[PDB]
């Protein structure tokens, strides 16, 4: 019988199964406290995940610089309502913002007439730019002003006395506020008295402003030191230099020279161009050039262009335009200064069918950092390899991996990856998931063999892979 | 009572995979838009499915029979094929899928970095199923009470969700995140456990419609109730999906987690205060729900003399069922230790769409041949066919997805069929083993204190 009649277990009913019992009870909810002090002390012992260290608007995404309304255009009109249409444009790059160039009063050599406050109205009024402003934050796109007073001149800082505009620059810092702009880019140091205490000035107005107001220390200098000693006076804003043009046109010593920015930086805010605010498509072919784009992108910092370096706008080498006053190309349709001699490769348009142009490529690339926590923010392991051979352990500032690498100019070398330079922190799995590559034709999505990988011409290879640590 | 009737199924039965589903039809479609609709479409199945077993329910009212009815139809040893692999497979899997949840929830405000790993997940909530079987065992009332403070704090649950969610839609954050989309797909793709994943949120209503037949009400009108309570469901879902594209975002609802967590990370404040411990109080009226579910079927089963009596009854000193209480405990606490939730799911998507398939087989099969099922509501044979359509090719597709889990599944299924020869239809049963069986389980009696299945 599967059950014992009651009056039977009444008969019957011994301490020998009731205390027993009890003794089996206490012994049960004892085994449950057991397991539940398991539960606490396994969690109490567990690790924590590194608590996901983050800056907003530096060290992330990447900005593009804009001087002229025509220029940027690729116009032609170069009025307010194309640069509207443009801003859509630039969420399609995914770009966290642009700079606003020299949209205020900026004149001919003359430091008194000189409005950083009030609107060149060839450009367009206040109103106009605070729509444009307005779209711009609707569209998620941040606007920097570009404050150089003597833009429409010739030595931006008027070769004389900056007293009266750093004054003025304070001054508008406020008119552009009103207006809603959320910093201001800043020129060449070099013409001004004393940039450095200026920018420490100026910046903290402007975090008493918003933390936040960001403006960016360019510079035509080289000297990393002076450079540094700018940093001294001022870590907080965004620099642009010729030290990063130092590069030339050679591997190692531009992973060196990325070292030394780096090692001169510290810990402080990173940011990445080339030049103070110069086409890089003017300044070196494709073949580095779509090289320098992916790389200073993957490099720790905001990597800043101008417009014209996503579309591969060599302006040195297009009739109807200068370096010094490029048209931004991008459409087929922008070229009466070029007329047919362009082809849809220079505008976006091909370059959106063309997965491998500086568009399409700085488009994945930034799709893919919108999404790569690691690469806004984390440790990129100085990752060592052989010549022409660009290398780099992302150390997700939590639990992720990646590794740069890149095949400087067109060279069919081998891996040349030196693994054995890896900390445990780095240590590194060997199945390189390619999320990005310059030389398109490689396996993209494919957990590439590093032990295995050969290398090709022009070829960058930013990789994928877990938290080897 | 039929409002009262939509009360008891839609403030019962709900978010058994709230937390799980999101990701689980995030990453097992792409869209987003048509995997919310997903949501939308398991609430048309819970309708299908409801309103077939309201039409069971008038074309064979006799037993009581939850699905004994459709034994009625295709007769006994379906029982363990049916109601027994349900007490193996979806009982104590959704037990384990919901207490793994809560264990998930429980884990991540103290690691609110990443993803916590295989810890208190799994043995607090083993230790909470212990528990909840502790809190059953003292005289049910009390856990009756217990379950009501989870309800109340469950229809809360819902809302330091969807509330906030409101919130944001207000804020325009539906705009912000209107980049979700819609199309179509002509080669019909998709994945099964997103299309089950709903319906498990939402699933055993299918019992409780029986209830509503019994519940003093006109059995014609319970159909309304199921219409009524149907699109209820499908509302909170969206809602709840309002919450999850307006307070979280596409690529937060990816983050592999407890997105109640997530979701109180991007709210204002002691966000742990505004998304609590709601939540798990929520899996605990359901865990307990379950396990009741668990006990009830072992009681019947002693009562159909297919399972000793000995695994229900009291027990006097509470005057519970802990035996079957007891059972419930190591059956839940093996899918515990399977863990992976999305497997647990496996094994109760095969088991949900072939029993509710057998239930509308049978309706199907009748109205075919013995008809006057009786039906309650003016509705065409297309509710039970189409809902077997679906279900059927989910079973098929899923097969596919993970062969491994679902072969396994299916053969639990199948494995109930011998053991119902083993429980009835069985050669001998040894003299020695009953005279041992009356011993032991006088031993077992004389340790628990007791009154017997009378």
């Amino acid at each position: 019988t599967g059950l014992s009649k009651e009056e039977l277990l009444k008969v019957a009913g011994s301490p020998g199964w009731v205390r027993t019992r009890w003794a089996l009870l206490l012994l049960f909810w004892l085994g449950w406290l057991g397991m539940l002090a398991g539960a606490v002390v396994i969690i109490v012992r567990a690790p924590r995940c590194r608590e996901l260290p983050a800056q907003k608007w530096w060290h992330t995404g990447a900005l593009y610089r804009i001087g002229d309304l025509q220029a940027f255009q690729g116009h032609g009109a170069g009025n307010l309502a194309g640069l509207k249409g443009r801003l859509d444009y630039l969420s399609s790059l995914k770009v966290k913002g642009l700079v606003l160039g020299p949209i205020h009063k900026n004149q001919k050599d003359d430091v008194a007439q000189t409005d950083l406050l009030q609107i060149d109205p060839n450009f367009g009024s206040k109103e106009d730019f605070d729509s444009l402003l307005q779209s711009a934050k609707k569209k998620s796109i941040r606007v920097i002003l570009d404050l150089t007073p003597n833009y429409r001149g010739e030595n931006s800082w008027f070769s004389t006395q900056v007293d009266t505009v750093a004054t003025k620059v304070k001054d508008a810092l406020e008119f552009w506020l009103q207006a809603g702009v959320d910093g201001f880019q800043v020129r060449d140091i070099e013409n001004l008295k004393d940039a450095s205490s200026f920018l420490a000035e100026w910046q903290n107005i402007t975090k008493g402003f918003s933390e936040d107001r960001l403006l960016i220390a360019g510079t035509n200098s080289s000297d990393l030191q002076q450079i540094l000693s700018l940093l001294e006076s001022n870590k907080d804003l965004l620099l642009t230099s010729s030290y990063l043009s130092d590069s030339g046109s050679t591997g190692e010593h531009t992973k060196s020279l990325v070292t030394q920015y780096l090692n001169a930086t510290g810990n402080r805010w990173c940011s990445w161009s080339l030049s103070q605010a110069r086409l890089l498509t003017s300044f070196l072919p494709a073949q580095l050039l779509r090289l320098y784009q992916l790389m200073l992108f993957t490099l720790p910092g905001t990597p800043v262009f101008s417009y014209g370096d996503e579309i591969g706008l060599d302006a040195a080498a297009l009739p109807g335009q200068p370096m010094e006053a490029p048209v931004m190309l991008w459409d087929e349709s922008s070229f009466p200064d070029i007329p047919g001699a362009v082809s849809a490769n220079m505008t976006v348009k091909g370059q959106s069918e063309d997965p491998g142009s500086l568009l399409s490529l700085f488009r994945r690339l930034s799709d893919q950092r919108s999404k790569e926590r690691s690469l806004l923010h984390g440790d990129f392991h100085a990752f060592s390899a052989g010549p022409g051979l660009f290398s780099y352990i992302r150390h997700w500032d939590q639990n992720e991996r990646f590794l740069v690498v890149l095949n400087f100019g067109d060279v069919g070398l081998s891996a040349g990856l030196q693994a054995s330079d890896l900390p445990a922190s780095a240590s590194l799995p060997a199945k390189a998931d390619l999320l990005l590559s310059t030389q398109p034709g490689r396996e993209e999505g494919s957990p590439l063999e590093l032990e295995r990988l050969k290398l090709e011409p022009h070829e960058g290879l930013l990789l994928r892979f877990p938290y080897a640590a | 009572t039929l409002l009262d009737g939509v009360s008891l199924i839609v403030g019962t039965i709900i978010g058994a995979g709230i937390f799980v589903s999101p990701k689980g039809v995030l990453k097992n479609t792409g869209s987003v838009g048509l995997s919310l609709v997903i949501w939308a479409v398991c609430g048309v199945l819970s309708l299908f499915g409801a309103l077939c077993y309201a039409e069971l329910g008038t074309t064979i009212p006799k037993s009581g029979g939850a699905y004994l009815y459709i034994l009625e139809t295709f007769g006994p040893l379906p029982a363990f094929l049916r109601g027994w692999n349900e007490l193996l497979i979806i009982r104590p899997a959704s037990t384990a899928v919901i207490s793994l949840a809560f264990g998930n929830y429980i884990l991540e405000p103290f690691f609110p970095t990443c993803e916590p790993p295989e810890l208190a997940i799994k043995l607090l909530a083993a230790v909470g199923i212990l528990l909840l079987t502790v809190l059953n065992s003292l005289s049910v009332k009390w856990s009756a009470r217990v379950q009501d403070f989870f309800t109340a704090a469950k229809l809360l649950a819902l809302l330091i969700i969807i509330v906030p969610g409101v919130v944001q839609l207000i804020k325009g954050q539906t705009q912000n995140f209107k980049d979700a989309f819609e199309g179509s797909d002509p080669s019909i793709g998709g994945l099964p456990l997103a299309f089950y994943s709903g319906l498990y949120a939402y699933v055993g209503w299918d019992y409780l419609n029986f209830v509503t037949e019994e519940v003093k009400n006109p059995e014609k009108n319970i159909p309304l109730a199921i219409v009524i309570s149907m699109p209820i469901v499908t509302v909170a879902y969206v809602l709840t999906n309002v919450a999850y594209f307006t307070t979280l975002s596409p690529e937060e609802l990816l983050l592999s987690n407890a997105v109640a967590v997530t979701f109180g990370e991007r709210l204002l404040g002691n966000f742990s205060w505004a998304v609590p411990i709601f939540v798990a109080l929520s899996c605990f009226g359901s865990l307990n729900g379950s396990l009741f579910a668990m006990s009830r079927l072992f009681y019947v089963a002693a009562r159909e003399g297919h399972l000793p009596k000995i695994l229900s009854m009291i027990h006097v000193r509470r005057h519970t069922p802990l035996p079957a209480l007891i059972v419930s405990g190591p059956l839940t606490a093996i899918m515990l230790f399977l863990g992976d939730l999305f497997s647990l799911i496996n094994f109760m998507s095969f088991g949900t769409w072939l029993f509710y398939g057998l239930v509308v087989a049978g309706l199907i099969y009748l109205r075919y041949k013995k008809p006057d099922l009786h039906r309650p509501i003016k509705v065409p044979l297309f509710i039970p066919i189409l809902f077997l359509l679906t279900c059927l090719f989910l079973v098929a597709v899923s097969l596919y997805s993970d062969p491994v889990n679902c072969g396994i599944g299916f053969v639990i299924i199948l494995t109930g069929v011998p053991v119902y020869f083993l429980f009835v239809y069985w050669d001998k049963k040894p003299k020695w083993f009953r005279r041992i069986s009356e011993k032991i389980t006088r031993h077992l009696q004389l340790l628990l204190e007791v009154v017997p299945e009378e």
